């Protein structure tokens, strides 16, 4: 199970 | 900044003359990701060479797999040329049936 | 008895084409079992193993639109990170992403990994402690602060400890047939003559999985850095790897020589040397 990102960079 | 590719190319299986085989190429530890790679059979371009997908090290650095189908002989001679930004001309490496 | 599961993401800008393209490939124990390819006709999280064929059309339906979500992430900040180095139109830029879990014997969490490259150099990374950032680059600090704000690290944490694992449980249980074992290496020597009263031993392994393996040469007691030769451990192309390890020798005294292959399918290392 993939990750999902938070803030962008 | 530009990492360049080492290569190695050697056969699947223990090599013998008259029995096909697959050559590989292993080209490995290259950035930027963009790269051609072709193998050669005495000097000229072999057209249909398997390719594996873009992947990457744990240090960053991309890799790859090119491989062929080829029967070895006495003779002929192989090689991989890679083509990457980080030289100015292309790399040739030859097939060594002993390495 | 470890175990692991990782994701390693990319993303590639290039001068004048439209917009990025991004790959995500999913490891477990270190072998592929899915992968997502932005330039694919109809762009989706594919089965790469047998055993993942399992799972029912939610489960790729949900991973694909995460892989779309992250490519859309990767898109932002790529650009923001051109902003961030002042660099301009018209170069090609990449975007890494490695996350995941180790697990010890026990299946309790080892460690939680997440880290980040821009041009192939560390950018930012999660700590061990899953709390704390560090980043070098002085450009990597406007995100350090960024992230530091927002609470992103309670964020990632959440998934290392809790989806990571559980998910990498689910994944052992499925394909437990495939990738408990191991192929131990077969290895023998090959002599090749060379420059008058000297010759090359070859130590050859093959067939062997997973990659990691020691070949070592010894003259009768010390190892030998004295122009050992080797070859960085390579695929074969059909899921095993192969290695050899040289060493000059004087021709006449070759049974000196022993080589050594150390591998985890071994149940004690392997001692060998040339016989004609």
């Amino acid at each position: 199970k993939a990750v999902y990102n938070f803030a962008t960079m | 900044i530009q990492k360049t590719p080492q290569i190695q190319v050697y056969s699947r299986h223990p090599p013998e003359n008259g029995k096909p085989n697959i050559l590989n190429c292993y080209v490995t530890q290259f950035h930027p990701p963009h790269i051609e790679i072709q193998m050669l059979k005495n000097g000229k371009k072999i057209p249909k060479v398997e390719m594996s997908d873009m992947s990457f090290s744990k240090d960053w650095s991309f890799y790859i797999l090119a491989h062929t189908e080829f029967t070895p002989t006495e003779t002929d001679t192989y090689a991989c040329r890679v083509k990457h930004d980080s030289m100015a001309e292309p790399k040739t490496v030859y097939w060594d049936r002993d390495m | 008895g470890p175990h692991s599961m990782r994701y390693f993401e990319t993303a590639v800008s290039r001068p004048g084409l439209e917009e990025p393209r991004y790959i995500s490939v999913g490891y477990v124990d270190n072998k592929e079992f899915v992968r997502f390819d932005s330039d694919a006709e109809n762009p989706r999280y594919e089965p790469r193993a047998p055993w993942m064929e399992q799972e029912g059309p939610e489960y790729w339906e949900r991973e694909t639109q995460k892989a779309k979500g992250q490519e859309q992430w990767f898109r932002v900040s790529l650009r923001n990170l051109l902003g961030y180095y002042n660099q301009s139109a018209g170069g090609s830029h990449t975007l890494q992403q490695m996350s995941g879990c180790d697990l010890g014997s026990d299946w309790r969490l080892l460690r939680g990994y997440l880290q980040f490259a821009y041009e192939g150099r560390d950018y930012i990374a999660l700590n061990e402690d899953l709390k704390t950032w560090t980043a070098a680059d002085m450009a990597a600090q406007i995100t350090r602060r960024k992230w530091e704000q927002s609470g992103a690290a309670e964020h990632y944490k959440a998934y290392l400890e809790g989806e990571c694992v559980e998910w990498l449980h689910r994944y052992l249980k499925n394909g437990n047939a495939t990738l408990l074992r191991t192929d131990s290496p077969k290895a023998h020597v090959t002599h090749h003559p060379r420059s008058k009263g000297e010759v090359t031993l070859r130590c050859w392994a093959l067939g062997f999985y997973p990659a990691d393996i020691t070949l070592t040469w010894q003259l009768n007691g010390e190892e030998l850095t004295q122009d050992m030769e080797l070859v960085e451990t390579r695929p074969a192309g059909d899921g095993t790897f192969q290695k050899w390890a040289s060493v000059v020798v004087p021709l006449g005294k070759e049974q000196n020589y022993t080589c050594r292959v150390y591998h985890e399918g071994l149940p004690e290392p392997l001692t060998l040397r040339w016989e004609p």
